[PDB]
């Protein structure tokens, strides 16, 4: 089906202790393939994934460039911050960014991302028809007024249409045995007492990839969705991920509930029972 | 300037097996900032070759790690993991249990 | 493949 290349970058000052750090991670779909830590001792792009290990010396010293260009970037963007907004040089600030690409089943661009965001908050953003940005607040209208000068919307899309849809295509033919693959949900049901009036019914989805995935808990049919306890889906460690759904039964109660599974893996969508 | 809570969870990699070789993970999501402290324990004691991932976030902005060593569980082996961030108000304790 | 340089800054 559809797949993304997604980087994703973090930089936090640190007054009174250096310069800020910069960590900058690449990731196809939910596979990380690439890193780049400020902090580190190789000061190189760093592979994480085995398929992009194949990469020649000139991919790593190209990408290894551009990832410390942006590194220096954000540093000069976390001190312009901080003048826009009259912040104390005594505070920590973040400041983050996500860029990349979609394709379609064919592996034609769908669509394509730019965008940061100041101390957790939206700042700028590419727009999806790539042609213009979205402003958060007075600061960041001043960063597009010079972006628009500057015609950043259109060198960023020549990237994302030509450059990152060339490289995601390449790395799912590359790594093709982990990317184009679904692992789909070994599903389970377990049973906990808390007393002899309530016990908890658990339904587990367990082994799977992509990591999108929904889990549901019904009663009688109908929407449980504010009275059930839904973790975060988590990483196994593996290459697959992992979640739960709860619900509270009442003594005796067991058999109204069914818990409900959506993923790609998965042909038709699972009713299971206790 | 904003605050978000970690989410904490504690678990195997593979369904617990006495005896059996896995892994032991403690992965934190959906906090900001992204200084975060954590420990995986084994009865009580901090254990020493905790290996952790690249730190990235998800749509929201908010910050996810995962944090993970190699362990042979036991019957009666207890495991943990504890978590400290600016939002907590001192170092959250969370136990290992092989149902969750 | 990283986006290239140079950045504009804020």
């Amino acid at each position: 089906g559809s797949h993304s290349m997604r980087y994703f970058s973090t930089s936090v000052s640190r007054p009174g202790r250096g310069e800020p750090r910069f960590i900058a991670v690449g990731y196809v779909d939910d596979t990380q393939f690439v890193r780049f830590d400020s902090d580190a001792a190789s000061q190189r792009m760093e592979p994480r994934a085995p398929w992009i290990e194949q990469e020649g010396p000139e991919y790593w010293d190209e990408e290894t460039g551009k990832v410390k260009a942006h590194s220096q970037t954000d540093r000069e963007n976390l001190r312009i911050a901080l003048r826009y907004y009259n912040q104390s040089e005594a505070g920590s600030h973040t400041l983050q960014m996500m860029f990349g690409c979609d394709v379609g089943s064919d592996g034609r661009f769908l669509r394509g991302y730019h965008q940061y965001a100041y101390d957790g908050k939206d700042y700028i953003a590419l727009k999806e028809d790539l042609r213009s940005w979205t402003a958060a607040d007075m600061a960041a209208q001043i960063t597009k007024r010079k972006w628009e000068a500057a015609h950043v919307a259109e060198q960023q899309r020549a990237y994302l249409e030509g450059t990152c849809v060339d490289g995601l295509r390449r790395y799912l033919e590359n790594g093709k045995e982990t990317l184009q693959r679904t692992d789909p949900p070994k599903t389970h049901m377990t049973h906990h007492p808390i007393s002899d009036h309530e016990a908890t019914l658990r339904c587990w989805a367990l082994g799977f990839y992509p990591a999108e995935i929904t889990l549901t808990w019904q009663r009688d049919g109908e929407d449980q969705t504010q009275d059930t306890e839904l973790v975060e889906t988590r990483p196994a460690g593996d290459g697959t991920f992992q979640k739960w759904a709860a619900v509270v039964v009442p003594s005796g109660e067991e058999q109204r509930y069914t818990c409900h599974v959506q993923h790609e893996g998965l042909p038709k969508p699972l009713t299971l029972r206790w | 300037m904003i605050q978000r809570t970690p989410k904490i969870q504690v678990y195997s990699r593979h369904p617990a097996e006495n005896g059996k070789s896995n892994f032991l993970n403690c992965y934190v999501s959906g906090f900001h900032p992204s200084d975060i402290e954590v420990d995986l324990l084994k009865n009580g004691e901090r254990i020493e070759k905790v290996e952790h991932s690249d730190l990235s976030f998800s749509k929201d902005w908010s910050f996810y790690l995962l944090y993970y060593t190699e362990f042979t569980p036991t019957e009666k082996d207890e495991y943990a993991c504890r978590v400290n961030h600016v939002t907590l108000s001192q170092p959250k304790i969370v136990k290992w249990d092989r149902d969750m | 493949n990283y986006t290239p340089g140079p950045g504009i800054r804020f």
